[PDB]
């Protein structure tokens, strides 16, 4: 690898659940998202399908998400395409039969296997991981284009690492720390034991 | 000398480089890269100049574009003529257009160098690799060639050292003006064969290079030195570095201090080897060996 | 302040294979030192005849001259790494007291104050930072040596000294003699060799005794010439390979 | 390389005591030998009449990349009718890696168990090893005088300390494995050092 | 000075004079060395 | 780079040997004009003071952490002029709230 | 091992704010342009920044400087903005985020104000009068002055308890400042300092802070320990 670009996303306050959305960049040019959750928990994903899969189609507006444009000149701005344009020809050995198809069905139901009846697999996995992908943002997958956008944030702010235009996050820093009491402790427990002590029953 | 030795890549010189992917020749006027379109007046001048060297048509149809960095040229004390010359030495596999001659600082240096057939032809015996791709491989080999200086020396800095010597009057005095060369990296080999340097003296740092070089008695004394440096200032008694070194030379190779080094060095100890670490492989291997 | 000034106006060349800022920050470091006069006004006011703590430090029994000069006159500038306090608190800043882009010593760990004066705040904090440096340090020698100490001792454990005063493994030579000498590390005592550094003519007038005229006396001294020459030229050429 | 080897190959065969029995060449000669032939040839005789050819192989050569080369080389030369003792085959370091061109040297001295077949890279004579400041002054002792001192010690040859037939004084010597090499180290505890190692095979 | 190296030998040998090892000559060489250079003639002229 | 008018998708650069021509996985391959000859292209300098500081230069007079100076704003006239040290080159940048940026553009 | 840290004398954790409502007012109020009105092209163009709420990118707004110190007096008048809210701006990249989690350190820290809008309009007058044949330019320019609000009889106040640090905070005497918010203060490390220099323009403080509150209770038991 080269780097890793880690996002947990918790909604509301810390007794919901948290998502943590990793984005790695590999060493070969290709760059990943894995949800790292109980779906697609090891599946690296390339970034691109993830931008299809939602309904994002034509990939000069992938391109734009990342970069927030597609005609400035800007020197950061112009080498961001090029690590970006092989990132698309990166041939990855997992999704490749997948990797170049224009049909937004036929994206989702590759990963369904790897976890009308389509549009339920669809209406199924879409809605899955709209619930997975940076509930921070929302659920009700109406959404999707904003959550799209903050990805590309994301994207930017890691490549704009790798050019060496800032340095990587500090972690002794406490700008980045939380410090948790004795409740947050105790929910973590809570939620194994207590789900344990009321799916015992269930069978 | 010190400014001789150093290693001086090409790559170190260059200020930007591009590939055009183009072909040169009078014949079809092939166009080039606009911005580069104004090369054509000492693209032609050059033939006119050094007319004995001319395309040998065997162009790959891929380039190379190099501007050289004028103050490194001067700070460095190379002049083009050397470049070119090593440059195509070193490489018969392409053409080389020295393209401008040294010029008042205005006029860029430029180079272009056009890939022949005979590399790209190779691709097949290894890989249906695009000749694309083995282009790039050609443009970091011509990015790492060695302009000038020794292999392997990324530094070199010149050191005051205190030696003693036996002067005609016959008395050891200690002489603190003498100079010397302290280099960056290792290589005994370069450095014998470059003049200009004592061979007999050469010092270095690396123990495996000593050994390679001079022998196992030579990588003893190394070991012994490089002990007693890592000590510092409170160091132990000198026949502890002895033991070391003894005991790691013992076979006539240096051996580590370590479950290779034990296996080499006490193979039919058994239970010594269980004990320092893996039981369990080490009984299975002294069981099936018996 | 007047470096300070000089890289205001532009005037700092870096030599060459050192940028910009590094020149300037071991320009400053050479800049912020103590003239090493500052011992004159601590050993004015003190009494040597009386004076408990210069004593202990003077006769080697506790302490050094540092720590008086750190107890008393300053403790000047910290450095970690043997380098200044580099800016972490925020992309320029070193500490929440200070601007962005400081210029004056105290922002980078130039404490003026003395341990009996009683130091600041920012003082206090980068005294601290050095000290935790030095107790990591400490902690992670000791947990590194362990581990290389473990693995030596069983690689050299089977060493063991013969009656041929030899050191072998089960019959094996390491040695042909231990340490080359035969010694034990402990029976040991430093001596010098007079005739190693004498000359010709001051070897001859020192060491060649002419109260009889015979050729022995002309045997012992060219043994003794001979073995100045041999640890000569065994030990010049010691140096020769380091 | 090749102007060091030049000055310094002929050294080598003086320390080994040899007589050269063809007449030196000038530099420019030699060097134009390496190109067009692939290879040059010296040839030297032992005090006890034996015969030593050593062959220096120059970099883009045939001989290094091709083992039938190799091969007609070695046999051809080997059918000659001189009295040979060893075979010197000096080449760059690269080469040594090649399996190819070993697989070459193993068999041939299969094929002729008397004769020693030898294969050394170019820094073992870009130098005059012997000379070396931080190489010891190595020695040949006689099987006798070993076999006193192993006696005296109640010692036998494999549990003396080991060097390699390859060592570079060692190859300077012309020691081959089962004899006894006696070394004079520069000791720090002691001023002098006397050491007895036993040579075993050459590496490669 | 002569008989320095029969120290790594008992005093059996010592008394027999028999042959010497060369690699205890030189352990012994630098003790002969100091020993020469402290016992020369010049140095020792009033002991008896 | 190039996006096929029939589906925005990256043109994969394949040249012929004649000239060069760029493809999809849709097909619809269009041909390379003079410009595209160009397909690797390094400039060797230090930092990207450009643009890797732009932002922060316009918010410096802004920013109360930012140190300053005694010096006179040319437009302003104000008594105090902020102060940046930017780059390892030791890049001293005076700068106003006015936009005023004295040792720059 | 000691991997254990102590917290500082006026060192207190956070609770959880209401996010819900100061996302209300942000998205309602203006200066803030949803995400819908506004395009990654529009943003890059006219230089907007973006505004982040718990993490959240709710929209963007013309001036981040401007927008933070405007919900920064908010809060300092408590009308609007919670007192523990952390409003901290990145200068670096034009970024304006609002923090109500839960487990931010906060610390009060005593508010340095100026009268640099007097400072500055005087040396506008000034500067007129130099072009001008008055050459009493100087009877114009005012001394600078920055000094917090904390007076000594307050201090008493404290002491007799009649006056706690809620009331502090009520008045802009006081505010928390986390260490995220840290990075946009400049903090004269005593009152010594704030004096030393209370009339330089060239360093003008934010806040200034008692010097014994950069440790615990564990370390100011010992007495005289600088
Ligand atoms: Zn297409
Ligand atoms: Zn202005």
């Amino acid at each position: 690898e080269i780097i890793r670009g880690e996002f947990i996303s918790q909604p509301g306050g810390a007794f919901e659940n948290s998502s943590q959305i990793i984005i790695r960049y590999m060493t070969t040019g290709a760059i990943t998202i894995e949800i790292n959750s109980t779906k697609f928990s090891k599946l690296r994903i390339p970034w691109y399908l993830i931008f299809r899969m939602f309904g994002m189609t034509g990939d000069d507006s992938i391109i734009e998400q990342v970069v927030f444009d597609l005609e400035s000149n800007s020197p950061v701005n112009t080498f961001m395409i090029e690590i970006l344009e092989k990132s698309i020809h990166v041939l990855d050995p997992i999704f490749q039969p997948v990797q170049h198809e224009p049909n937004r069905e036929k994206i989702i139901q590759f990963l369904s296997e790897k976890v009308n009846a389509v549009q339920y697999l669809n209406e199924r996995q879409l809605t899955i991981l709209d619930k997975i992908l940076l509930p921070h943002m929302g659920q009700t997958a109406d959404t999707r284009v904003r959550k799209l956008r903050f990805l590309g944030l994301l994207i930017h702010k890691i490549l704009l690492v790798i050019m060496n235009v800032f340095p990587p996050t500090d972690r002794d820093s406490y700008r980045t720390k939380r410090v948790h009491g004795s409740g947050v402790s105790l929910a973590k427990a809570f939620k194994a034991i207590f789900n344990t002590s009321v799916i015992a029953p269930i069978i | 000398i010190a400014n001789s030795i150093e290693l001086i890549t090409f790559e170190r010189l260059i200020l930007q480089w591009h590939l055009l992917y183009e072909t040169y020749s009078s014949t079809k006027k092939n166009v080039m890269y606009p911005d580069f379109a104004s090369d054509v007046e000492w693209m032609t001048d050059f033939l006119e100049n050094h007319p004995l060297l001319q395309p040998p048509e065997d162009i790959a149809n891929w380039c190379i574009r190099l501007e050289l960095n004028k103050t490194t040229m001067i700070l460095k004390s190379i002049s083009l003529e050397s470049i070119i010359n090593s440059l195509r030495a070193k490489h018969p596999n392409t053409y080389i257009m020295h393209s401008v001659e040294n010029t008042a600082s205005g006029i860029p240096i430029i180079i272009r160098i056009y890939l022949r057939e005979s590399a790209f032809r190779r691709s097949t015996n290894t890989r249906m690799a695009t000749d694309e791709k083995i282009a790039v491989n050609v443009v970091d080999k011509l990015l790492n060639s060695t302009i000038r200086g020794i292999p392997g020396i990324k530094n070199a800095n010149v050191v005051k050292l205190m030696r003693h010597r036996v002067d005609a009057q016959g008395k050891l005095v200690r002489l603190d003006n003498i100079y010397a060369i302290k280099t960056n990296g290792t290589n005994i080999f370069g450095a014998m064969l470059d003049d200009n340097i004592d061979p007999y003296t050469i010092v270095s740092s690396s123990i495996g290079d000593t050994m390679e070089l001079y022998g196992i008695e030579a990588a003893r004394q190394k070991i012994i030195s490089e002990i007693r440096t890592v000590m510092g200032d409170k160091g132990p008694n000198h026949r502890h570095l002895l033991m070391y070194a003894d005991l790691m030379t013992r076979t006539g190779q240096v051996t580590s201090l370590e479950k290779a080094g034990l296996n080499a060095r006490e193979p039919s100890n058994v239970l010594l080897r269980m004990a320092l670490s893996s039981p369990v492989q080490v009984l299975t291997d002294a069981a099936v060996d018996s | 302040e007047e470096i300070n000034n000089r890289l205001l106006h532009g005037d700092i060349m870096p030599p060459i294979g050192l940028t910009t800022h590094d020149f300037y920050e071991k320009l400053q470091l050479n800049a912020l030192k103590f003239p090493d006069r500052i011992l004159k006004p601590i050993m004015n006011s003190i009494n040597p005849e009386t004076n408990g703590l210069f004593q202990m430090v003077a006769t080697g029994a506790k302490g050094s001259n540092p720590n008086m000069i750190h107890i008393m006159a300053g403790i000047g500038q910290i450095e970690i790494n043997t380098q200044r306090i580099q800016p972490q608190f925020s992309f320029g800043r070193t500490l929440v007291y200070y601007p962005r882009f400081a210029l004056e010593a105290q922002a980078y760990g130039f404490i003026c104050n003395s341990y009996i004066a009683g130091l600041t705040s920012p003082e206090f904090i980068f005294g601290e930072m050095n000290g935790r440096f030095d107790l990591i340090n400490k902690a992670l020698s000791t947990s590194s040596t362990g581990y290389a100490n473990r693995k030596a001792i069983f690689g050299l454990q089977s060493c063991i000294v013969d009656y041929y005063r030899r050191v072998s493994i089960d019959t094996r030579l390491v040695q042909q003699l231990y340490g080359e000498d035969g010694l034990d590390a402990r029976q040991l005592e430093t001596v010098r060799f007079e005739t190693i550094m004498l000359s010709d003519q001051e070897l001859e007038d020192k060491f060649k005794y002419t109260g009889i005229q015979s050729p022995l006396f002309e045997e012992e001294f060219s043994r003794l010439k001979k073995d100045r020459d041999k640890y000569r030229q065994i030990f010049l050429n010691v140096e020769n390979f380091n | 390389a090749m102007q060091k080897l030049f000055t310094y190959i002929y050294e080598f065969i003086e320390y080994r005591k040899m007589v050269l029995l063809e007449e030196k060449v000038p530099y420019d000669k030699f060097v134009q030998m390496v190109l067009n032939t692939g290879f040059f040839r010296i040839n030297a005789e032992t005090l006890n009449h034996g015969i030593v050819s050593v062959f220096i192989f120059g970099a883009n050569g045939k001989y290094v990349h091709h083992g039938g080369d190799m091969r007609t080389l070695l046999t051809n030369t080997l059918n000659e009718k001189k009295h040979y003792e060893e075979l010197i085959l000096i080449v760059d370091k690269p080469v040594l890696s090649k399996k190819n061109i070993l697989d070459i040297i193993v068999e041939q001295r299969a094929a002729n168990p008397t004769i020693v077949i030898n294969i050394y890279p170019y820094h073992l004579f870009c130098i005059n090893i012997p000379k070396v400041s931080a190489i010891p002054k190595h020695k040949l002792i006689t099987q006798e005088e070993a076999q006193e001192f192993l006696g005296r010690e109640y010692l036998q040859p494999q549990d003396l300390m080991q060097i390699s037939a390859s060592d570079p004084p060692v190859v300077w010597l012309g020691g081959r494995p089962g004899d006894f090499v006696q070394i004079e180290r520069p000791s720090e505890t002691a001023m002098h050092a006397v050491v007895i190692r036993f040579i075993t095979k050459s590496k490669i | 000075c002569k008989n320095l190296p029969y120290v790594f030998i008992n005093n059996i040998q010592e008394r027999l004079q028999t042959p010497i090892p060369v690699y205890l000559k030189r352990a012994a060489a630098l003790m002969r060395m100091l020993i020469r250079i402290e016992l020369a003639t010049v140095k020792t002229l009033n002991i008896t | 780079m190039k996006i096929c008018k029939a589906c925005s998708s990256c043109m994969v650069r394949t040249y012929v040997d004649g000239n060069i021509i760029f493809r999809c996985s849709c097909g619809e391959s269009v041909q390379g004009d003079s410009q595209n000859l160009l397909v690797s292209s390094k400039v060797y300098h230090t930092g990207e003071m450009e643009d890797k500081y732009k932002i922060f230069i316009k918010n410096a007079p802004f920013d109360p952490t930012n140190c300053q100076i005694k010096k006179d704003c040319p437009n302003c006239h104000l008594d105090y002029l902020t102060q940046i040290c930017i780059g390892s080159q030791k890049i001293i940048i005076l700068v106003c709230r006015c936009g005023y940026m004295s040792n720059r553009g | 091992v000691g991997m254990s840290k102590q917290l500082a004398i006026t060192a207190n954790v956070c609770t959880a704010g209401e996010v819900l409502s100061l996302k209300q007012r942000l998205l309602s109020d203006p200066a803030i342009q949803q995400l819908a009105d506004v395009s990654n092209k529009d943003i890059v163009r006219k230089g907007l920044a973006r505004v982040f709420i718990n993490g959240e990118w709710i929209g963007c707004c013309t001036n981040a400087f401007e927008l933070a110190q405007r919900y920064r007096m908010f809060r300092r008048e408590g009308k609007i903005v919670h007192p523990h809210t952390t409003i901290y701006w990145d200068s670096m990249v034009d970024e304006v985020e609002f923090w109500l989690d839960v487990g931010r350190l906060t610390r009060p820290l005593l508010i340095v104000d100026n009268n640099i809008e007097k400072y500055n309009q005087a040396c506008y007058k000034a500067a007129e009068a130099r072009k001008k044949g008055d050459k009493d330019w100087e009877k114009h320019k005012i001394p600078f002055i920055q000094n917090t609000r904390f007076t000594s009889q307050m201090a008493k106040d404290i002491l007799a308890g009649t006056l706690t640090l809620e009331d502090l905070v009520a008045q802009g005497i006081c505010e928390f400042i986390t260490p995220e918010e840290a990075e946009n203060c400049l903090v004269a490390f005593s009152i010594i300092e704030l004096r030393k220099h209370k009339h330089d323009v060239t360093r003008r403080f934010t806040h200034v802070d008692v010097p014994q509150a950069i440790l615990g209770l564990a370390a100011l038991v010992s007495p005289y320990a600088n």
